[PDB]
């Protein structure tokens, strides 16, 4: 529940390898990298002048 | 397939005494004179080992005194 700016999500994956383990965490990892390209996709971010 | 280790690694805990009961294991399933005590999944003998490792029913103590069974039965 905040904006996930690249200091969330690192705290989110350390505070799941400590609390539940290693194999949960490598696919958190994994998910987590597959609906970010996803929906980077989605959202067609562009940089113009 | 064993992705991580991680259970291996809890079942006896040095991260490097169980490479070594691995590589025993694997050679014992590979050059012969041995078969897995787990059901074979097609997969290479190293995850074999690794799996027996994980389940319990491969260790160093038990490894030795399978060892000494087979001497004494010679």
């Amino acid at each position: 529940n905040q904006a996930l700016g690249k200091k969330a999500i690192s705290k989110m994956l350390n505070t799941c390898y400590r609390i539940l383990g290693l194999k949960p965490t490598v696919i958190f990892a994994d998910q987590i990298m597959y609906t970010g390209f996803a929906y980077a996709a989605r959202s067609g971010a562009s940089v113009g002048i | 397939a064993r992705v991580t280790v991680q259970d291996a690694v809890e079942k006896i805990g040095n991260r490097f005494d169980l490479v070594l009961v691995a590589a025993r294991r694997a050679r014992q399933m590979q050059v012969g004179g041995k078969d897995p005590l787990v059901p074979e999944e097609n997969d290479k003998t190293t995850v074999i080992a690794l799996r027996e490792i994980e389940e319990g029913l491969i260790n160093n103590q038990i490894l030795d005194v399978r060892e000494r069974q087979e001497q004494q039965e010679q």
